[PDB]
């Protein structure tokens, strides 16, 4: 019954959702050395 | 496409660049990417219903009205053919533009 | 019409209104901001 | 001719001792070392 | 709507109509284009107003009634701008400014 | 006809003027 | 401002400045505006 | 506490949080890169 | 083993695509480099046990090849 | 047969060029809670102003 807003709304299952419980999700946007 | 468009703008509002041409691209590029930004916005404001519930809505009705009956205020009514003061109206507007 | 102006840190959104349109705008502009002053609607924290 | 042309780098560099040239590779085991750093990086 | 209807309680219906309706325009970018639903229109010569009278619904909203009643002071004789008429009405809140 | 009736309501509530005024109102016909 | 004007972060104002901003962000729904704290400063004045 | 007993609504940002860190959409469009770049960038 | 390769949760249908890959050096972990701006590790199924694993069936002397 | 530009004449029928959009892929529909919505804001403004 509760409304969505809109920079509250996704449009994607996350990573988990899609891969698995058994694959580590790596995001690496930024660099280590 | 989107990334050069980011990597030119940070650039433009850093002041590393001078170039007439690249700071129209630029706009362009950001003109469109937020036209998109925002149809789609209006879109999913029409499929998901109106963001502002029925209860908040009849909320702020109820405190607007409850203030404005305090402070006695007499609602605008609609000019009437014999106002005094169209002309001074029209002039200064006229004069805005 | 919709344009944006640059100002290389923001752009401000220029909207570009039919002429007649704009003359009937200006008027009702300078009408509801006359009565609404004479009419203490705005109450002196709203600025500018 | 041109600049970009002229002699430079004119020295080959070779891996050295410690830099992993093939006979240490060859001599190395890739597999339990592997194995282990996977392991390593699991337990974090 | 929710403008439209608190634009009514301001002023006449056929004023309060129609700056519901010009604020709902087509806008228009070279080949781009889409219908304004729900945002606000800044271009208009009188947003000004229509902003400065929606958001005086925020003021009560986060003041509330009475706080407000109390720095404005009474509608025949209001307060000055950052006056209160006493030090007890002052003083009775944790809001000054 | 529902369609007239909707009609009916809807040019009554055209011409229901401000809250604050106060004044007289119509209770509307269900259908 | 030179440090030593600028706020000094003791935890209790730290605390009382967020807590006044959690309060008056409570006070508006969400549905029509919201108030973010990257462009939110509550200066406090105090004994430290 | 009759400080803030007048008001109408009270915690409307009860359940609310910083941002999906580990999200990585595949969509420029779409990613938290975007949104905040068109955020900052016009006003 | 036919495996089908699943986009990361941003990508289209269409998305799907494998343009590089490469065993490392021992051979047990193969590096995908997609179609989809991400990286997949392939690794075999540990426990092994071909009673319970077994390959893509295999039919016998169904006809020639045509060549 | 693109909306912008063509080298040559080549004029297309207005049929043809209609047929290329994806307007009807489209849809338009307006939620539910417009309805609930518009009522809530009509039914109190009758009560406050009664």
């Amino acid at each position: 019954n509760a409304v969505v807003l809109h920079e509250d709304k996704q449009y994607y299952p996350s990573a988990e959702e899609v891969y698995g419980s058994n694959v580590d999700i790596m995001v690496q946007e930024q660099d280590t050395q | 496409w989107t990334s050069v468009a980011h990597f030119n703008r940070e650039r433009i509002r850093r002041g590393a660049t001078v170039d007439k041409t690249v700071a129209k691209k630029n706009l362009g590029r950001l003109t469109r990417l937020w036209l998109k930004a925002e149809q789609e916005r209006q879109h999913n404001y029409l499929k998901d219903g109106p963001y502002v519930t029925a209860d908040e809505a009849v909320a702020i009705y109820t405190t607007f009205v409850h203030w404005l009956e305090s402070r006695r205020f007499q609602p605008i009514p609609f000019p009437p053919l014999s106002y005094k003061h169209d002309t001074k109206l029209l002039v200064l507007a006229l004069e805005r533009l | 019409g919709i344009e944006f102006m640059d100002m290389y840190s923001h752009l401000i959104p220029v909207y570009s209104v039919d002429p007649m349109e704009k003359i009937c705008d200006a008027y009702l502009d300078q009408y509801l901001w006359f009565e609404a002053d004479r009419r203490h609607l705005f109450p002196s924290w709203v600025k500018p | 001719t041109s600049s970009r042309a002229l002699p430079a780098h004119l020295k080959l560099k070779y891996r050295q001792e410690s830099q992993g040239t093939e006979e240490e590779v060859r001599k190395q085991d890739l597999r339990e070392a592997l194995l282990r750093a996977e392991a390593a990086h699991f337990a974090t | 709507t929710l403008l439209n209807r608190l634009m009514s309680l301001l002023m006449d219906t056929n004023l309060a109509s129609y700056a519901s309706a010009k604020n709902n325009v087509v806008l228009s970018y070279k080949d781009m284009s889409h219908t304004n639903s729900y945002g606000l229109v800044r271009g208009l010569q009188f947003s000004s107003f229509i902003w400065q009278f929606y958001g005086l619904v925020l003021d009560l909203l986060i003041l509330g009634l009475q706080r407000a009643t109390e720095i404005a002071g009474p509608a025949d004789a209001p307060n000055d701008f950052l006056h209160f008429k006493d030090q007890a009405t002052e003083t009775s809140h944790p809001i000054r400014l | 006809d529902s369609v007239t009736i909707e009609v009916r309501n809807q040019l009554m509530r055209n011409r229901e003027q401000s809250s604050l005024l106060g004044q007289e109102s119509i209770p509307l016909q269900p259908g | 401002w030179p440090r030593d004007a600028r706020m000094r972060l003791m935890k209790h104002d730290v605390n009382l400045g967020r807590a006044v901003f959690w309060e008056i962000r409570n006070r508006l729904p969400r549905s029509l505006t919201t108030l973010e704290w990257e462009d939110t400063f509550p200066s406090v004045y105090s004994k430290d | 506490r009759r400080w803030d007993e007048d008001v109408v609504f009270r915690n409307t940002h009860k359940g609310v949080d910083d941002t999906p860190r580990p999200g990585f959409v595949n969509d420029m469009l779409r990613s938290e890169f975007h949104k905040k770049f068109l955020a900052r960038f016009v006003d | 083993q036919e495996l089908q390769s699943v986009v990361q949760p941003g990508s289209l249908d269409s998305e799907a695509g494998i343009f590089a890959s490469s065993f490392d050096k021992t051979g047990l972990r193969l590096i995908t480099c997609e179609a989809d701006k991400s990286v997949k590790i392939y690794k075999q199924v540990d426990n092994a046990t071909p009673e319970t694993h077994p390959n893509l069936p295999w039919t016998p002397s169904n006809l020639r090849r045509r060549y | 047969i693109s909306n912008w530009k063509n080298p040559k004449g080549y004029t297309i029928p207005l049929d043809k060029r209609l047929a290329a959009d994806g307007r009807g892929l489209n849809d338009v529909e307006i939620n539910d809670g417009f309805a609930k919505f518009s009522e809530a804001l009509y039914t109190v403004e009758r009560q406050a102003r009664e």
